[PDB]
RNA sequence: GACCGCCUCUAAGCGCGCACCCCGCCUCGCGCCCCGCCCGGCCGCGCGCCCCAGCCCCGUGCCCCGUCGCCGAGCGGCCCC
RNA sequence: UUUGAUCCUUCGAUGUCGGCUCUUCCUACCGUCCGCGCGCACCGGCGCGGAAGCGUCGGAUUGUUCACCCGUUCAAGGGAUC
RNA sequence: GCGGAACGGCGUCGGCCGGUCCCGACAGC
């Protein structure tokens, strides 16, 4: 809006947040989460029920930052109520790719990637978890409460897997996310 | 215009200056870094060389022609008697570096050490520490250091020095060292451990064992003046030349108009 | 591999764009290039194991 | 810093033209000598009269009142350096004097374009129901309210005369 | 009197400035926790400008300057030094009257601070501008003792708020004597009639 | 967050200008940069300033929406607003100030003296009882 | 993940990353420090922290280095061997 | 980094080609490093961006710079009073 | 905030001329 701009989001019931100095704390069954916005000018308040983002004087590039930061919080919301899961495909053609989860789901070791001889170990950033699909044959599973670390790990799983020298258009091997939701 | 065929400068520019050392012997400037933890012990020794030698061993390492047959190897020797510890001195980490908390000197001192604060034993008259061993007589002192030192350091030393007599040396005053302690779980530990062994002799049967790898430090051979065929490698001229043939041709270009620290002189070798 | 299979991977390594500039990977229904600004776009040729 | 003023003029009566007809403009000037140069320059190109053929009858003064805020609308084309171009532009002011301020302040910072380089075609006020621009148009509102946009002037204002203080200050808001 | 000033949070060409300005005119000035100084512009851009800084040396003897100095304390001296007529004995004079300090160390902890608010960041830069330490600076081009600094500078900190509340109580006992006292009463009054 | 705005009514501070050291209210607002205000009670005419030069306050006064100057006076006159602010921390603040802004080069060495003994007393003050 | 209901590696935020760059190891090194013999002479008087889209009630204070201040203790610094 | 055009400084003189020797600098990058594209299955090639650390050689004929050929770990281009 | 051109920019601010729109436009009959 010309003199300020401003969006609001619902605060459900069964989540309980505080804010102070735009460090936001929510609370739900699943655990707690925090996140801090410090680095941008806003203007947050809590009114029955209700979170409302606001900045003065939109000039230029600040006219961006209210709706992302919304959706930033909204996303905590939806991990605390209930967490996100996003789960990963093994692709292989020829060599079948041998994956171990160790240290109590904290980490995984990807072992014969294109017949390789090294081996690769990616660990799980604090608070996300993995495991194979019990179900589904060559599944990975990772939860967690924040949408960042979780994707982040899958990320680093991806890039950890990858082939060099060659046709990408015709050798195609390695893990790629194939959902993300919630459960 | 560009120098028509390839090729690298003549020298190591890390080496700079090639001046005669300063020290008067070998330093060590660093010693290897502190692991909590480990069992502790002592990282350096002082010693003299003495001669060289052959050896006949057995190779075994895979993968290589030399796997499962003998080799004739070349071997140094070193002359090392006992070393005696006669002090502790303890540092603290600063915003400003290493700086030295205190060093506690033992109740007695031999006599190399004695020779090593003089320049002439004969004719000196002898007051080195004659104060300090009054009062040291008693525990007590070497107590209240030790307490200041457990409370104030994070790095210990201790100080030996040499006993040139069981050596065929004309020397008689001996060389001082510090040699730091690595180890322990705290500081009271090391400084405990130094403590027990103030007085004593030390045996570098007890600092290093076969197999290890060691560095060594010292000061190579001299030859005084020398000029940049020998000091520095560079190619001889050919034989046509007025003047002589052993220097470089060409020492710099028009400009910069100066002569620059990277071109090759004479001057002292070793 | 199963085609679903061959499908996933595809779309992670075969379908985008390139910029005849610079040669940078951009989406799919983007006008400009994000490194260089510009808008001659490509599409990433396909391979003949199609 | 301008002033408004009306003038009047008329070519040299001649033989053929006893009584020729009269001309009055508004003219927005910082003085009467700028009044009357501008006045004789719109006077050669729109009626083929110069100062050497015609004279002025009068270059008068008018003083405004200024107590209430009113939105004016001005017209104007002004010449660049790839040609010329009309302009419409919408000040909120309390006379018409000081929205020419405004107007030709805003001109110099945005389009790079000085008071010689500027023709005024008409300005006129404008009624809250009829505004173009979206600045005036939210402040002509009701029970409008925002935050000093600047408060560290004032805290930034008193430290250059006391240079060196015994704590930060803080910025009241 | 000397001038112990708090560095922390100021631009530092701005207070070299003020800094500079107040040694011509003959006092002593001292600067502390140097380390906090801020430069604006993004962290790559100072780097960048100070690795090219850094790039010029006399071609034919490198030990001939000039000189590049690697803490942020030199660093700050350096800046200031550039203000000044330092080739001449009026200004070699002043540059002797200067004390430039990473941290706080014991020859200045017991000092009373100042500051000069129009020279510090949170007044002078827009707020999204960007902006970096001179720490962080001098740590990327080869500053080693960082890590020390904190170090001392948490020690330090904690010892210092374990003195806050003895003056807290101290200077309440002395705020009911000099109310209770009745010279000083007679003070006030009159210094009252002026507004002081 | 925040607390005082540029408003209808708001008592403000002159801080620069011609009219430095004087309260005044806001009449109206002419955009981001510039309000009309004036003082018909503290001695400030009705004129625009820029809001660089005003320093909010946190007294409101409930003014009509267009008050001429006249009718504004007692609407003022009408209200405490003024009254509560001076005997403030800001107020008796600014009181001093304004007493201090009449000062020769004579009382200038007076005030000097009183205050020379003033540290003289603390120090004795302090010293003898901790 | 928005401006721009969708989509977007970017606008705020975050990850990975080069025989190049910087540091360590290695060569030189003014000046400093500890200890020994000695146990000396001089100079100075003054500490809350953190943030600026909570700024916790502000928009001060000092303003006399002699202008009458000068003991001791404490703390800090310098000089000599 | 060519060759011209001009005639500002130098005729009480700035020793005028090439090679040998030796140092440093540039990048508009030839191999090696990191990414992307292909009319990229693999091998091998070609294009683009960052990147100047290391490498860029031995010979026959010619005063030659240049050129030309043989060979090898297969062999970029230049500046600094040409 | 390099001397600098043809030619590019969905960087930001300000305009001119045309359409469609609560008789429901644009982006998701
Ligand atoms: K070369
Ligand atoms: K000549
Ligand atoms: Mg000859
Ligand atoms: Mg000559
Ligand atoms: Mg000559
Ligand atoms: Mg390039
Ligand atoms: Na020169
Ligand atoms: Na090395
Ligand atoms: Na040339
Ligand atoms: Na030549
Ligand atoms: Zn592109």
């Amino acid at each position: 809006m010309p003199l300020c701009s401003s969006m609001t989001i619902k605060v459900p019931t069964d989540v309980e947040c505080t804010i102070n100095k735009r460090v936001v704390t929510v609370k739900g069954k699943k655990g707690t989460l925090v996140r801090d916005f410090s680095h941008a000018p806003l203007d947050i308040t809590h009114a029955n029920d209700t979170i409302s983002v606001a900045v003065w004087f939109p000039r230029g590039k600040r006219n961006a930052l209210p709706r992302t930061i919304c959706s930033h919080i909204e996303n905590m919301f939806k991990g605390v109520t209930y967490g996100f899961e996003y789960k990963m495909r093994l692709a292989y053609a020829h060599f079948p790719i041998a994956a171990t989860v160790v240290d109590n789901n904290k980490a995984i070791e990807i072992r014969n990637f294109m017949h390789q001889i090294k081996t690769r170990r990616i660990e799980c950033l604090p608070g996300v978890t993995i495991a194979m699909s019990t179900n589904v044959k060559d599944e990975l599973i990772l939860r967690g409460i924040s949408i960042e670390d979780v994707s982040h790990t899958a990320a680093r799983i991806h890039e950890s897997l990858k082939v060099p020298n060659k046709d990408l258009r015709k050798f195609l091997d390695g893990c790629y996310v194939s959902s993300r939701g919630l459960q | 215009s560009h120098r028509k065929f390839s090729c690298c400068r003549k020298g190591n520019l890390g080496y700079l200056p090639r001046k005669r050392c300063t020290r008067g012997r070998g330093r060590c400037k660093t010693f290897p870094p502190d692991v909590q933890g480990a069992p502790i012990h002592l990282t350096a020794f002082l010693g003299y060389k003495a001669g060289c030698t052959h050896v006949m061993r057995f190779i075994d390492h895979r993968g290589s022609n030399l796997h499962n047959r003998q080799a004739i190897d070349q071997a140094t020797i070193i002359d090392a008697p006992p070393m005696i510890c006669t002090a502790i001195i303890g540092y603290a980490k600063t915003p400003k570096g290493l700086r030295a908390v205190t060093t506690v000197w033992a109740a007695h001192i031999a006599e190399p050490a004695m020779r090593r604060f003089y320049r002439n034993y004969f004719h000196a008259e002898k007051t080195a520490f004659s104060t300090y061993m009054k009062k040291a007589a008693d525990g007590t002192y070497i107590k209240e250091q030790l307490g200041r030192l457990k409370q104030h350091a994070d790095v210990i030393r201790i100080v030996a020095h040499t006993q040139p007599a069981l050596t065929p040396l004309k020397q008689k005053k001996a060389d001082i060292m510090e040699i730091q302690v690595n180890g322990g779980a705290s500081v009271a530990e090391k400084v405990d451990y130094a403590y027990a062994l103030m007085e004593k002799p030390i045996s570098i049967k007890d600092v290093f064992s076969v197999g290890a790898q060691i560095d060594t430090i010292s000061i190579t051979r001299g030859r005084g003046f020398e000029g940049v065929v020998t000091r520095w490698g560079v190619t001889r001229l050919p034989r046509k030349t007025r003047r002589g043939n052993r220097k470089v041709a060409c020492i710099g270009a028009w400009h910069p108009a100066n002569v620059q620290y990277t071109v090759a002189r004479a001057g002292q070798m070793g | 591999m199963e085609p679903t299979l061959i499908n996933l991977a595809r779309e992670y390594n075969q379908n985008m764009m390139i910029c005849r500039h610079c040669y940078a990977r951009n989406p799919l229904r983007a006008t400009n290039c994000r490194r260089c600004r510009g808008t001659n776009l490509r599409k990433k040729k396909l391979s003949k194991y199609a | 810093m301008m002033q408004k003023y009306i003038v009047y003029g008329r070519r040299l009566p001649s033989e053929k033209f006893p009584e020729p007809e009269v001309f009055r403009m508004t003219i927005y000037a910082p003085n009467e000598i700028v009044a009357k140069s501008r006045f004789w320059y719109h006077l050669k190109s729109l009626k083929k009269i110069k100062r050497t053929h015609g004279e002025i009858l009068d270059c008068q003064h008018i003083e405004e009142n200024g107590d209430f805020v009113k939105n004016f609308g001005v017209l104007l084309r002004y010449r660049s350096r790839v040609g010329q171009h009309n302009m419409y532009r919408e000040v909120r002011e309390t006379t018409s004097a000081r929205a020419m301020d405004k107007v030709y302040s805003e001109m110099a910072g945005q389009c790079r374009a000085r008071y010689h380089d500027i023709q005024i075609i008409n300005v006129k006020e404008v009624a809250d129901e009829d505004v173009r621009r979206e600045k005036v148009a939210m402040f002509t509102q009701k029970g409008v309210r925002f935050p000093h946009p600047c408060p560290y002037v004032h805290v930034k204002r008193a430290a250059r005369t006391a240079r060196f203080q015994d704590r930060a200050p803080h910025v009241p808001q | 009197s000397r001038i112990v000033i708090d560095c922390k949070g100021h631009i530092l060409g701005r207070l070299s400035a003020i800094v500079a300005k107040e040694l011509l005119h003959g006092h002593e000035v001292a600067l502390v926790r140097c380390e906090k100084a801020i430069i604006s512009g993004a962290f790559r851009d100072v780097k960048a400008h100070y690795l090219k800084k850094m790039h010029k040396r006399t071609n034919f003897n490198h030990l001939r300057g000039p000189f590049h100095f690697r803490a942020p304390a030199e660093i700050v001296r350096r800046t200031i030094r550039g203000m000044i007529p330092y080739k001449t004995v009026r200004g070699s004079d002043a540059m002797s009257r200067l004390r430039v300090y990473d941290g706080i160390p014991p020859c200045c902890a017991r000092y009373k601070r100042v500051v000069c608010p129009s020279a510090m960041a949170y007044l002078c830069l827009r707020p999204e501008r960007r902006r970096c330490e001179v720490g962080r600076v001098a740590h990327e081009i080869g500053w080693q003792h960082a890590a020390d600094v904190e170090r001392y500078e948490k020690r330090r900190l904690e010892e210092c708020d374990k003195w806050y509340q003895d003056k807290i109580q101290i200077d309440k006992k002395i705020a009911e004597a000099a109310e209770k006292d009745a010279e000083l009463q007679r003070i006030n009054a009159e210094l009252a009639k002026y507004g002081y | 967050s925040y607390h005082r705005f540029v408003e209808a009514g708001r008592l403000v501070y002159l801080g620069d200008g011609p009219d430095k050291g004087k309260l005044a209210v806001i009449v109206d607002i002419l955009s981001t940069a510039a309000v009309l205000i004036d003082g018909p009670t503290t001695g400030v005419k009705r004129q625009v300033v820029s809001l660089r030069w005003a320093m909010l306050t946190d007294q409101v006064i409930n003014i009509s929406e267009k008050p001429t100057t006249e009718q504004l006076k007692k609407e003022i006159e009408a209200s405490p607003a003024i009254d509560t602010f001076m005997n403030s921390v800001w107020g008796k603040k600014i009181q001093q100030q304004r007493l201090r802004a009449k000062a020769t080069f004579e009382d200038m060495g007076k005030i000097a003296k009183l205050r020379r003994e003033r540290k003289m007393a603390m120090k004795r003050i302090a010293m003898s009882i901790k």
